[PDB]
């Protein structure tokens, strides 16, 4: 994912 | 040259002609009612796009986007904020026309300037992988309601992925760094707005009753509930008990023992709760345990292979899990791109140039995770683990494995979310102890799990590999060396083999005939190097809910379609 960090 | 109202990464969009609503909705679905959902762990802010923090449930859906994806296709895009686009044949530039009726929640217009502002905000204050992926891309407002996007190199999927960017209001976000957590919800635009919350405990979303796009084809029959409430639970056992007690409305059941033995009691007898199991034919999420290969303990492929041999899945499935699970064995699980047969000639043309840097099994065998008899104490698999550990220099001194030169014990820490059901952990720890390997167990809260997962501050931890229906250019963020600090590279791998295979995949975006051997070849490299330890998946969806809802006749292929459900006041009237 290019817009957010892992969750 | 061309102008269109719908796009697809591979092939043709399903709703290309006379698109009134999706096949998997009821266009006439009534509005009203509440759905209450659970979330595990905690949260501390409202900015999904920050460099840190624990973002709240659903905060990735606060904003509408230029186009939105259908849920019954792998990658097709349909109008939301945008009405249409013109574009070059190779998709290296597109001019997007903005709907003049598009509005943020404060009633102000969404314009081409907002989109241009949004791209520059991600480029300069966003997650570090964004400015790498879109290096050399420009996004420019060339008219009040026309945005022109230009890519420096061909990338049909990279283009289409910009259609999924949230469109930020400049009038709010000029005063907030994108990298900073938000203590309060930002100015937004989607069909639901945060209206109340308690930090770490609940978030309530309310349906925006004058939502400007409520009657667009992509939205007809969706977003029906007046209220969506998320309540946070510290572990899944208390959440499952709260579900049975009626504390929330819908449960996705990922525990085999719960499903086999605990869907009993007064509320199931009186049919207040509905239990549903449907087979699912599409691409599958898979569970793995990541090896941090940057730490000395897991730097040798033989040690990773040996620890994998100590994981007795057949015993766990038989003795603990009612034979519910299937063994994970592909990074393209249950798709055409899984490497489940022998390499064909096209794959060998891709792989043979790199034979020096590949495990030999890539050419001669099909990848298969270890299989045991299911009785426990598999002699063949544990003897092979001992053989590999000895070759790597970890030998038994007394009862403990010890480096043959230094004499340092073979020991590592398994980092675990306190919220998970982890019935498999002690059996695995016991099997490793019988090989002389010490595994410490550390259970931590949801904020420390997120912080340490992102920084790779672990020896081993569980990771979910999300379903990937085709070899997407997203693969570089998770696996390629320049993206090592994206937070998605779980093993910490920097390999020139992976990099070359993914560079070829990115050069073949939208070209299925060549992505097919590329995906299978990449699957072989990732699996045969034992970067992670395969756990399990299930191709069926096990759901239960309190009987207050009705559903369309057709369920979407790629999601459960809960946003197409509605509150059924005749069924609800029958509940206590």
């Amino acid at each position: 994912m290019r817009t957010g960090n892992a969750x | 040259i061309k102008e269109s109202y719908a796009f697809a990464v591979l092939g043709e969009p399903r709703y290309a002609f006379n698109f009134n609503h999706f096949d998997y909705v009821n266009p006439a679905a009534p509005k009203g009612g509440q759905i209450t959902l659970s979330a595990l762990g905690t949260f501390d802010n409202f900015n999904r796009y920050a460099l840190r923090g624990n973002p709240g449930a659903r905060t990735e859906q606060l904003y509408d986007t230029l186009f939105t994806t259908s849920d019954d296709e792998p990658g097709s895009y349909y109008p939301l904020i945008a009405e249409s686009a013109r574009y070059a044949d190779d998709y290296s530039w597109v001019e997007v026309a903005i709907n003049p009726r598009a509005r943020f929640h404060d009633g102000s217009p969404i314009t081409a300037r907002d989109v241009e502002f949004t791209f520059q905000k991600f480029m300069t204050e966003g997650v570090p992988q964004f400015r790498l992926v879109y290096k050399g891309t420009t996004v420019k407002a060339i008219a009040p309601l026309t945005v022109r996007i230009e890519l420096a190199k061909p990338g049909k999927e990279d283009m289409l992925s910009l259609f999924s960017l949230p469109v930020f209001p400049e009038k709010y976000w000029k005063d907030h760094k994108l990298s900073d957590p938000l203590a309060t919800p930002p100015l937004a635009s989607g069909p639901y707005r945060v209206t109340s919350w308690k930090m770490g405990q609940n978030i309530v979303y309310s349906r925006v009753k004058d939502y400007w796009a409520a009657n667009l084809p992509v939205n007809r029959g969706r977003w029906n509930f007046d209220t969506i409430r998320y309540d946070y639970y510290l572990d899944d056992n208390v959440a499952f008990e709260a579900f049975k007690a009626g504390a929330f409305d819908l449960r996705m059941e990922n525990d085999a023992k719960n499903w086999a033995t605990r869907y009993t009691g007064k509320n199931f007898d009186k049919k207040y709760i509905i239990k549903d199991e449907q087979k699912n034919e599409s691409a599958q999420d898979t569970r793995w345990l990541a090896f941090n290969i940057q730490r000395p303990v897991f730097s040798d492929r033989r040690v990773r292979e040996a620890i994998t041999l100590a994981f007795d899945f057949e015993w766990m499935n038989k003795a603990l899990f009612y034979n519910a699970w299937s063994r994970t064995n592909s990074y393209f699980q249950n798709t055409e791109y899984a490497a489940r047969n022998y390499p064909d000639a096209a794959e060998l043309v891709l792989l043979a140039p790199m034979k020096k840097d590949l495990p030999s099994e890539v050419f001669t065998q099909i990848y298969q995770p270890p299989v045991s008899k299911g009785d426990g104490y598999d002699r063949d698999n544990l003897l092979k683990a001992d053989k590999l550990l000895n070759e790597a220099g970890w030998v038994l001194k007394g009862q403990q494995r010890v480096n043959a030169t230094e004499a340092q014990p073979l020991s590592f820490e398994l980092l675990l979310p306190a919220s998970s059901n982890s019935q498999w952990v002690l059996p695995f720890q016991h099997s490793l102890q019988r090989l002389g390997i010490n595994m410490d167990i550390r259970k931590v809260d949801n904020s420390q799990i997120t912080n340490r997962m992102r920084s790779r501050d672990y020896d081993m931890m569980p990771r979910v590999w999300r379903a990937m229906p085709w070899p997407s250019s997203d693969l570089q963020i998770s696996w390629s060396s320049e993206y090592i600090n994206s937070t998605y590279n779980a093993p910490g791998v920097q390999s020139p083999v992976i990099d070359s295979l993914i560079n070829q995949i990115i050069a073949a975006q939208g070209n299925k005939e060549k992505l097919l051997p590329l995906g299978r070849a990449l699957d072989r490299v990732l699996t045969w190097n034992y970067y992670m330890l395969p756990m399990w998946y299930m191709a069926e969806d096990r759901l239960a809910w309190w009987d207050k809802f009705s559903q369309p006749a057709v369920r979407p292929i790629y999601s459960l379609g809960i946003d197409t459900w509605w509150y059924d006041v005749n069924k609800a009237a029958k509940l206590p």
